[PDB]
């Protein structure tokens, strides 16, 4: 019994040790409460505001999109506190976490853009926080390490499997499993057992909320389309809910493709995979012939996961929101680009989105479009990634 | 068939608790692993829980973990599983058998397809790690089609309404959880809390078997005495195959006194 | 001569080569047109609001003031695009190096966030921009150096002298010399000739305006005293200049202690040194008893310079603002316990400025003081200096 | 005293151009240094300009930044320069003596007690690179009370105004900035600029030396052409004495024939 649908369609659900129900309902009702709570709500948008500097900027690119007739904005996610969009919802459920009268915090990290924001919101509210991140990424995604060990974190490095993101994931549920009396496991995307696919983007939708004050103060009509990066889905829905309604504005969903789908080495499953369970989750997700889950790949740590979350699958099944990928070689494209004609480094995951939006106004330069893409990050944790690459390369 | 009534109305008439190991499908191989599992069964186990390799199994500790990844370094697949299964059976023709699955390999290619095929190789429960009862009907309902106990989990924190659908929903035994937390011989669990076990008898359900943390002959003594039907050990049992894999014979020899030494625990 | 008054009491002035003072005129002029220019100011706060994201938030410190009579507020420029206040003047100054039709930026560096704004704004506008930083700072602030080339600035380090700021500085002064036809010097702080220290601040001098309407909104009332680092001086004269005629309001500067003022190595001329004449400017500075300039120290590049902005030594002399020093060690303390009791990773510049707040409020406990700090900047380019630190240390 | 008059009077009537060598004090040594400025002198030159050395010499590139250097390696002071001053005055009494001097090391510790010491040693004029006519006045105030030309400096980019005070304000010599940029002989500057010349002339400033860039005899040649009184060569002076420091005599000798051969191109 829950007080909210876990499904979104067929996709979704709570497919979790038993042992960990109790405290899924808990969180529920929790967050059922405070939703509805005006004190909560507003220490919520305190913190969003004072501390975490929203409303964010909406940029127009003045030089990228010189002689076509696309009009691109970017959502600048970038320059929330911390470095990226996952401070917001990390606030929220912190605020939460107290409400339920926990002292502790779980979380798992693949870029560490979650992890930093876990840490900074720990540090700020007074919890003791843990963060699992795999050890590939504890390499690639380096800086941020740093920032979540000087915030007080312990930041324990996973090995398993891929030692990338679902592993970290892995190591954070098998931990939640044994802790939670004390810990709450802030999950940082919008995926895994219900409720956090709807937690997380109900507290990621202030993102599209003000990108569509933005766009009509700017434009006077509502974008053409909305562009983010997918890897469990917490930028994306957050940028899409409040267009859901709006039938007129395209949804893009942006996978990566890592070295080419058709090499296997990609990060794809809700286009490239099909549906299983895991994670807590009934999902698209890459799997063998035999149901063994597979492991992802992509250059950016955080889009490295090998499924997506319920909403996406729902979305796409429905024909509201289009998905498509994006390799590593146009997301590099896309991150230079962006430093060298606008002035903005992105994060890699954000340059997938990005280089999508290049595309779609490449291929079709006398289309009139309205696009906004979701700037989900800085790239200071990619910058020593992406030298390295183009350095190897001859550049 | 009725593979755990009989065992467990054989047990009652001996004032017996059951001692049931657990261990991964073709760890360290598919020869070795048939060997051991026969050194079990030799030794007194009662029934088996016998777990089919899986990428990422979210219950299982670092000890059951090293297990599965034995397995798939001796390339060890769901299929052959199942013809492991069958040749288990053929020469044990009335020991309970259990699978330990989880969700995305019972899912995979059907779920109905899954509990047919475990009917084929005489499979008597299986117990989906990650499927809760709310999320159980399809699971359940196949399982009973294809004469197969879904097994459930009665967690130390369950309140009435799990109890009363865990009476409801399972059969073969109920898996009496020691604790919270993943599989793992170094962490201990609690007794069986009596409150959780007399409110089972008293709604009816199958008969309990308590697992987590369960490494020693005392533990097994203790879950009788607290009136579970049997006890489950896997990472103390895994842990014997880990400790002597370029030892095959030590190996079956560390099992059998075990495993002799858990099972005489649970006479009362 | 000038439009516009170039000493501030009797310090500043215009002491360049003769070479350069048509540049310097060009430029007093195109900045006295452009502050009456309706085209130009909107340009400007444009630029400011949609692309670097002012205003930036004020945030009310909720743990480290816990048991005192201190209110501590900080002025989050960490926010800003860029990650540092440098990034307000360099959009303003670009602005004008287009009013003026140069087609080239050179800029000086210490800690790499003048030249991350440099090279972003150069990359926005159309111009091609390199950047002097000196050797020793391109190692312990080497983050920005890869953020500025990705931008496509060139990064020119400097070997010449103490290979830190002023080092640089001399660079970029000897460059311009020859290059001023095509060339625009975009000067990073509130020091040099005549009518640098002038633009600087009137282009940084939202800081305080913002701050002034934040803290009445949030208290009702003006704060007890601002405080801000100070190397060349921009970042604390940003923040004091629309606060010099309200007299009840505290000014106070932070110059680096380095390893204490006793041992020579130090960055703070201002009450330390003595009045001399260099980098354009009659100026306190740190010199030999024979008039040779001598070398700073800071663990910040930031402050790693042996002069100051000749407002500050104007405002100093008055009595109308106060200067103090903090210690290398102070500013690490201040580093650490910001990050852990906050969730914010200050500049080690910026760390300064916090340190001697903690110690106004550590003194004097029960003392009531409504207090700001100027957060000048993100500490990201500092993680790896002060892990190196915090680990030989022990810690 | 009235050297750089006596001079330029002596050059008129000879239909011959001033060749003036540029080097640091105390490069590569005190006594070096020394030998160095005497065969300057042996040589031909008419006058000197010499550096004291400054920790940051903005108006200088490599080659001169590395003759202050060498000669601070040497333990050099302004102290020591005006010892160094007084002993070429000693033996040299009417050879027109011009310092390069950064405002710090003017400003130090006294304007006035700056000018005075000059005098006291019989240096002929100041040229301080970093004071611009519109920050002059104290300088030429205090030049002028104690007996020393204030040098000021003519760029290509002058106007009416600058030229005008430029006339007015200094003593000695005008110098004729040959280029934008900063001293070095791998930049040549554009030929003396004609109108600047003329325009100095009508306003009946001080005689014009060319300086910056002039590293050969064609461009001394040119100068004289161009109708400026002289030529000042630095880093091409300064470069015989980087290439010849472990070779004393050969730089010396260098030195020489480098002077000999600028000194002859001056001749009309
Ligand atoms: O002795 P230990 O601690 O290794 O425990 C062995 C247990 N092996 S098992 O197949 O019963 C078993 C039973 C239930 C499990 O998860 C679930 F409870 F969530 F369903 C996992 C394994
Ligand atoms: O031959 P080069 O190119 O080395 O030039 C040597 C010049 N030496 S100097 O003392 O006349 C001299 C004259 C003026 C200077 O700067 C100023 F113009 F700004 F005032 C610097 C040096
Ligand atoms: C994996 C992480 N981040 C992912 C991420 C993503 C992808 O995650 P979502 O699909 O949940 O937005 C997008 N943009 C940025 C800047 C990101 O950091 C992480 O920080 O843990
Ligand atoms: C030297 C540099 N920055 C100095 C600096 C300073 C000191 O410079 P001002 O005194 O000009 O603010 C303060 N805070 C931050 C974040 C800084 O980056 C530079 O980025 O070039
Ligand atoms: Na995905
Ligand atoms: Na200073």
């Amino acid at each position: 019994t829950t007080l909210l649908n876990p499904y979104f369609g067929e996709f979704g659900g709570m497919y979790v040790p038993q042992i960990l129900m109790p405290a899924l309902n808990q969180l529920e009702e929790a967050f059922v409460s405070a939703q509805k709570d005006p004190e909560f709500q507003a220490q919520f948008a305190d913190l969003l505001k004072n501390y975490a500097g929203r409303p964010t900027a909406l940029t127009k690119c003045q030089n990228i999109t010189a002689g076509t007739r696309t009009t691109l904005y970017l959502k600048r996610e970038d320059l929330l506190h911390g470095g990226a969009h996952k401070t917001n919802q990390v606030l929220g459920q912190a605020l939460l976490a107290k409400r339920m009268g926990k002292s502790e915090i779980i979380a798992e990290t693949g870029a560490g853009q979650h992890g930093v924001a876990s840490a900074l919101a720990s540090a700020l509210l007074g919890l003791k926080c843990r963060i699992y991140m795999g050890a590939k990424d504890v390499e690639r995604q380096s800086p941020n390490v740093f920032r979540m060990r000087l915030m007080g974190a312990e930041v324990i490095p996973v090995h398993s499997g891929s030692a990338t993101l679902k592993d970290a994931c892995n190591e954070a549920l098998r931990d939640w499993s044994g802790s939670y009396e004390t810990a709450h496991y802030m999950l940082g995307t919008a995926a895994g057992p219900h409720p956090y696919p709807t937690i997380v983007r109900e507290f990621q939708r202030m993102i599209g909320e003000e990108t569509k004050a933005q766009i009509l103060d700017k434009e006077g009509r509502l974008p053409d389309a909305v562009i983010a990066c997918v890897g469990g889905g917490s930028n994306a829905i957050g940028m899409f809910a409040d267009f859901i309604n709006d039938t007129s504005v395209g949804l893009i969903g942006v996978e990566p493709g890592g070295h080419g789908i058709e090499t296997g080495e990609h990060g794809a499953p809700l286009k490239h995979g099909r549906v299983g369970i895991y994670f807590g989750m009934k999902a698209p997700m890459m799997q063998t012939a035999d149901g063994q889950i597979e492991e992802s790949y992509s250059i950016s740590a955080g889009l490295d996961f090998p499924s997506v979350g319920p909403q996406h699958a729902y979305l796409n099944s429905i024909g509201r929101a289009d998905y498509v990928s994006i390799t590593d070689d146009e997301a590099l494209e896309a991150f230079k680009t962006l430093c060298r004609h606008e002035g903005i480094i992105p994060a890699l995951e954000s340059s997938h989105a990005l280089a999508h939006a290049l595309k779609m106004m490449r291929e079709q330069p006398e289309k009139e479009q309205l696009l906004v893409v979701n700037l989900s990050g800085r790239g200071d944790k990619d910058i020593f990634t992406v030298h390295d690459i183009l350095k190897a390369r001859g550049e | 068939m009725e593979r755990y009534e009989n065992l467990f109305a054989q047990l009652n008439d001996r004032r017996e608790g059951a001692f049931v190991p657990f261990v991964t499908l073709g760890d360290p191989g598919i020869e070795q692993s048939l060997k051991i599992i026969d050194t079990l069964i030799d030794a007194g186990a009662d029934a088996l829980e016998l777990g089919v390799p899986f990428s990422d199994p979210l219950a299982d500790g670092p000890t059951i973990q090293n297990a599965n990844l034995r397995a798939f370094a001796a390339g060890v697949t769901p299929a052959q599983c199942f013809e492991m299964l069958a040749l288990i059976r053929e020469k044990h023709p009335t020991i309970p058998i259990g699978l330990l699955m989880y969700a995305n390999l019972v899912f995979n290619n059907g779920i109905d397809a899954f509990y047919a095929r475990c009917e084929q190789v005489g499979v008597d429960s299986v117990l989906v790690a990650d499927v809760p009862v709310e999320e159980s009907a399809p699971f359940r309902q196949a399982a009973l089609r294809h004469n197969i106990a879904p097994i459930f989990i009665c967690p130390p924190n369950a309140d009435d309404d799990l109890l009363r659908q865990v009476a409801s929903y399972g059969r073969g035994y109920t898996y009496l959880l020691s604790r919270s937390g993943v599989t793992g011989a170094e962490n201990r669990g609690a007794l069986p809390l009596h409150h959780l076990i007399e409110k089972l008898k008293e709604y009816h359900a199958a008969p309990a078997l308590q697992g987590f943390g369960i490494s020693s002959p005392e533990q097994v003594s203790a879950a009788v005495r607290a009136g579970a039907a049997g006890a489950i050990s896997g990472s103390a049992i895994v842990k014997i195959i880990e400790k002597n894999l370029a030892s095959p014979k030590q190996m079956l020899a560390e099992l059998r006194s075990f495993v002799s030494a858990m099972k005489a625990a649970s006479r009362a």
